[PDB]
C-alpha cells in the first residue's frame, strides 16, 4: 500500500537520522586502555575519551587529534587522515544528507504533484549511507594510526547506515511507482 | 588453538564488516542505477532490464563469490557499478586466498576439525532455505483456501 | 630406505578423507534441497512446466559446476534456491582455497618410510580423464543401442 | 626512522607500473580487435542489425570481464573473435595468476626508509569502491537530467 | 636467468604437451558423444544441442581458462565429459598456480621482462585473427562477384 | 510407476531407518588403541568402548565423554561440542526424523488422498539426512579433540544417508506426480 | 564433397596407421647418456637402445624393463607401471584399433547400405586415439623411474594421435551426414 | 554526423602520426644517470644519450647499442631483443602504418565510392596501434637487460597509441555506416 510505503519510509528516515545523531553526539565508539587526562579502561568515541574505573572514572578528555609527541608529525597522507578523523566530516555529512532526505519526504507529502522530490530523497538517503562507510572506514582506520572493542555508538551508526539504505530503496520504489501510475494515466 | 570459524583468521574483523556493508551499498546502487529512470521503463509497465533489488543483489553476491549469475548490466552508470565491483571483489578475494595460503603454512593434511565451521554454516542455509519454502508454500495455499470460499 | 613417492592419487593429499567423505555428502544434500525447494510446490508449475529447470539431475549438474568454480546454464531465481546456492557458494569459496594453497607441495612430497612439476605427478589426473571420456562413450553407445532397439520394436 | 607503512594504492604495489600501462594498453588493443574482426564485416549484417552483439562498448565489457575473472552475458562466436577472446584468456590467466600469488605480503610491506589483514591495508580499495558507486549515481543522474529536457523540448 | 617465456616454468613441458592433447580428445569426444546419434537430430535438420567440434573445442577451451562459455552439456555423457575435464582443469590450474606461487617466493615487484613473452603471444594472436577475419572477408568478396555475374 | 515408486520409497525408507538404528546402537565406528578397563586395540562407538585381541577380549566400557584434568570452560566452544557428541542428538535425530518419514508415508498410503503427507516424508527424509551429516561432523571433530580406522557401523551410517536423501528424492517426485495428475484431471473436467 | 571427405578419412587413417608403425617399430624415442653393450649419448625406443657415438657406436641392447640391480625390486604401483610400459599395451593397442577402423572403413566402402559401419570406424579412430595419450603418458612416466630429448618416433606418434582423432571428426561427419540424407529421403 | 566523424578521424589520424614521429625523433624517452662522453643525469631516447645539468650540458652521444664485453652469442633469444631495440624496428613500422592510414583517409576523401579503403584506414591504424605496444614493450625489456622515470616522448608515444586505437574504431564505424546505408539504399530501390 501508498501509504504503508510513506509511513516505512518516514519511520525509518527518522529512526536512521536519531541514530547517527547520536553516534556522532556520544562517548561510547570504542573501549581500551588509556589515559582520561591530559593504563586503566577507558571508553571513547569521536571527540572525547572518558576512563570507566579509577579515581578519574566519569572525567573526558579531547582526543589528541594531531600528536606531536608520540608521532612527532608524518608524511601527507597521515596528515590528511587526521585532519579528515578528526573533522568527523563524513558522519556529519550523513547527518546531514539524512536530515535533508527527511526534508524532502516531508516536504513531498504537501506538494504530491512534485515527482522528483522522492527521488531526490532516494538520492540523499543512498549518500548518506555511502558517507557513513566512508566515515566508518576512516574511523577505523585512524584507530590504528592491545585489546580493544567496539562500543554500541558505533553499532548505532551501522544500523543507521543499513536503514538509510532500505529507506532509499523503500523511496526510489515510490518513486518508480508513482512513474508507473502517470504512465497509466497517460495511456487511459 | 584456532576455533571452529579459524577460516575467517586471514582478514580481520573490520574488513568483514566493511565487506558486507559494501555488498549492501553496491546492490542498492545498482538496483537505483538500473531502475530508477522512468525512461527504462516500457509499455503495470516492464523494464527494459532485470535489475530489481533482489536480483542486484543476486549479481553483486554471485560476482563477489567468483560464480557469476544469470544477467549482467547494460547501461553505463550500471557497468561503472559492475566494473568497480568486480575490482574489488578481484583485490579482496585475492587477498584473502594469499593470506589464507599463508596462514595454513604455518605438508600436513587438513583436517575435518578446521572446517567443521564452514560445514555448519552450510547446513543451517540448507534447514533456512527449506523453511522459507515451506512457509512461502503454506502461505500460498492459505491464499488459495481464502480464494476457494 | 628408498624414497616413496606420491602415489597416483597423490591430488587429494591436501585434505583429510573424512573432509572428501563429508564434501560428497554436502555436495549430494546441497543439490536435493535445491531439487526440493525448486519443484515441489505445486504454484511454481504451469504437458505441464515449471517455472524452473531445476530438476534433481539439473540440480546436481549445477551443484558440481559451482563447486569445479565452473557454472552451468542455469542459476536459481527463488529466494530459498538462491540461499542454498548463495550458502554452497559461501562453502565452496572456503573448501576450494584450503584445497588450492598448497597442492603443487602436496603433489611432490617425498615420504622416508623450488622445481617444476613432473608429468608422473599428474599422471593420476590424466588417467581419471581419459576413463571418465572412455565411460562416457560408453554410455552414449549403450542408449544409441537401446534407441535403435526400441525404433525395432516399434517398427515391428 | 619511523617505519613506512604501505600507501593507499598498495594493491598495485605487486606489478611494476610499466606492467600496468602495459595491461591497459592491451585491455584497448583487444577490445578494438575483438570490436572490429565482430562488426566491419557486411556479411555479419542482417532497421539492419548485426547478428553479434560485439559493439566496441560491449567489446570493452567483453574484456573487462574476462581480465576480472568475472565474463558477462555475451560470448563470440566466430573463429576471429575466439581467437581473440582465446589469447585474451591466456594472457588474464597468466598475468591475474603472477599478481595474485603474493598479494598478502605485498598489502602489508614496511619499508624503513603472519597476522591477518588490517582495515587499513584495504581502505584504498574501499575507497575507490565508494567513489565509483558515487561516480555511477552522478552519470545517471545526469542522463535523466538530460532526457528530461528532451522530452520537455519535444512537448514544446 | 628465466627467458622470455619462463611464466610456463612451474609445469614440466611434457604436461603442457599432455595438456594439448586431452583438450583435443576431450574436445572430440564432447562433439562425439552429443552429435553422432541420429536421435539427437530433429526435423538439413538441427541438433537439440549446440555442441558441434567447433563448439566444443571453444567450451573446453573456456573451461580451461576459468571463463566459460554460452552452451552447456545437458545430456549425460556430455556431462560426464564436462564434469571429468572440470575436475583435471581445477587440479591443473590450482597445481599450476601453486607452483608459479613457490617459483615467484624463491617482496620485489614483478618487472615487464618476466611477461613480455605473454604480451608477444597476446599481440601475435590479435595479428593472427584479424588476418582470419580478412582472408574470410576476401572469399566472401570474391563469392559475391561471382554470384553477381 | 506409481507403484514401483512407492514400494521403492517404504523398503529405501525402511532400510535406512534400520541401517541408522543399527549403527547408534553398535559399538563398531572407530577402530584405535586404548583401554577398555576402569595400550591393547579396542572398537568403540557411541557410547562404548570394547577391547579385541589381548587378554581382557570381551569387556566393554562407557566412554569418559569429559576426558582432560583441570575442566577448563574458558572456552565455551568444546563444551558445547563436547556436549553434543556425549548426548548423540543428531544421530538419534537422524533415527527420529526417519521414523516419522516412514510413519507418514504409512498414513498416506492409508489416506491416499491428503497429498501434503507425502511432501512431509519427503521433508522429514532430508532433514533426517542433514542431521545425519551434523553428527559424523560432530563425532569424527570430538575425535580429533595413532593409526584408527572406521568401523562398520560408521559406514551403515554414511550408507543410512545416502538412502535417506534418494528416498526424499523419491518422495518429493511422488508429491510433484500427484499434484500434475490432480491438475490435468481438473483440467480434462473443466 | 562426399567423394573428398571419404578420400581425406582413407588417406589419414592411412597416415596415422604407417606413422604409428613405424613409431612403435622404431628406435628413437628418446635421447640420453647411457651404456649399450652388456656413460655415452645413446638413442633410445620401446624395446632397443644404440649408441650414437663412441667406439660402440650401432649397438642396440633390450632395454631393461625390470632391472633388480640398480632398483632391487618395488611397490606394486611401480611393477604394475613397468610391466605396462614393457608390455607396452597401449601403443600396440593403438595400432590395433587403428587397423580395425581402416578395415571397417573399407568394408562400408564395399558395403554402402549398412550406417553403422562408419560410426563403428570413427570410435576405433577416437579410442585408438585416447590409447596414444594413455600410452605416451605411461612411457614418459616410465622414464622417470639429466639432459634428455625426445627423436622423431615419439612425434610421430604424437602426429599420429592428431591425425587419428581428426579422421575419427571426419568419420562421425560422415555418418551425422548419411543419417541426414536418410531422414530427408523418409521426409519426402 | 558523417562530416563530423570524417573531421574527427583525419584529425586524430593527424594528430597520432605527428605524435609518434615526434617521439620516435626526440631523444627525451628516459630520464637516467649515465654519461655522455665518446655518472651524471641524463635523458635519452631511442638513437642518443645526452647530458643535462653538470658540466657537459648538451652533449650528446649515440646510445651503445651492444654493450657489456666477452661477447656471450650463446642464447640467441638475447641477441635477437637487442637487433629489435636497436633497429627500432616497430617505432617505424607504427609512424609507417599511421601514414597509410592517413593516406588512405585522403584518398577516401577523394574516390568517395569505393568502400574499402576506409576499410583498409581503419586496419592500418589498429597494427599502428599494436606496433606501438610491441614496440614499447621491446624498449622497456631492453632498458631492463638507479632511480629514472621517463620523459613526455614515451608519453607521447602512449598518447599516439591511444589515439590511433580511437580512430580504427572511428573509420570501422564510418565503414559499417556505409556499407549499412548502400544495403538500405538498395532494399529501397527494389
Ligand atoms: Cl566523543
Ligand atoms: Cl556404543
Ligand atoms: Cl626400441
Ligand atoms: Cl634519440
Amino acid at each position: 500500500d501508498r501509504g504503508v510505503q510513506m509511513l516505512l519510509t518516514t519511520v525509518g528516515a527518522f529512526a536512521a537520522f536519531s541514530l547517527m545523531t547520536i553516534a556522532v553526539g556520544t562517548d561510547y565508539w570504542l573501549y581500551s586502555r588509556g589515559v582520561c587526562k591530559t593504563e586503566v579502561m577507558t571508553h571513547s568515541g569521536l571527540w572525547r575519551t572518558c576512563c570507566l574505573e579509577g579515581n578519574f572514572k566519569g572525567l573526558c578528555k579531547q582526543i589528541d587529534h594531531f600528536p606531536e609527541d608520540a608521532d612527532y608529525e608524518a608524511d601527507t597522507a597521515e596528515y590528511f587522515l587526521r585532519a579528515v578523523r578528526a573533522s568527523s566530516i563524513f558522519p556529519i555529512l550523513s547527518v546531514i544528507l539524512l536530515f535533508m532526505g527527511g526534508l524532502c519526504i516531508a516536504a513531498s507529502e504537501f506538494y504530491k504533484t512534485r515527482h522528483n522530490i522522492i527521488l531526490s530523497a532516494g538520492i540523499f538517503f543512498v549518500s548518506a549511507g555511502l558517507s557513513n562507510i566512508i566515515g566508518i572506514i576512516v574511523y577505523i582506520s585512524a584507530n590504528a594510526g592491545n585489546s580493544y572493542s567496539y562500543g554500541w555508538s558505533f553499532y548505532f551508526g551501522a544500523l543507521s547506515f543499513i536503514i538509510a539504505e532500505m529507506v532509499g530503496v523503500l523511496a526510489v520504489h515510490m518513486f518508480i511507482d508513482r512513474h508507473k501510475q502517470l504512465r497509466a494515466t497517460a495511456r487511459a | 588453538k584456532p576455533g571452529v570459524f579459524s577460516f575467517l583468521d586471514p582478514l580481520a574483523y573490520e574488513i568483514w564488516m566493511c565487506i558486507v556493508f559494501a555488498y549492501i551499498g553496491v546492490s542498492v546502487v545498482l538496483f537505483l542505477v538500473s531502475r530508477f529512470s522512468p525512461y527504462e521503463w516500457h509499455t503495470s509497465s516492464e523494464s527494459t532490464n532485470e535489475f530489481g533489488i533482489f536480483n542486484s543483489l543476486w549479481f553483486s553476491l554471485g560476482a563477489f563469490m567468483q560464480q557469476g549469475c544469470d544477467i549482467s548490466p547494460r547501461s553505463l552508470s550500471g557497468r561503472i557499478v559492475g566494473g568497480v565491483w568486480w575490482f574489488f571483489t578481484l583485490i579482496i578475494i585475492s587477498s584473502y586466498t594469499a593470506n589464507l595460503a599463508a596462514f595454513l603454512t604455518v605438508t600436513s593434511a587438513l583436517s575435518l576439525s578446521n572446517v567443521a565451521g564452514v560445514f555448519y554454516i552450510l547446513v543451517g542455509g540448507l534447514g533456512l532455505a527449506m523453511l522459507v519454502a515451506l512457509i512461502e508454500f503454506c502461505y500460498k495455499s492459505r491464499a488459495e483456501a481464502k480464494r476457494m470460499k
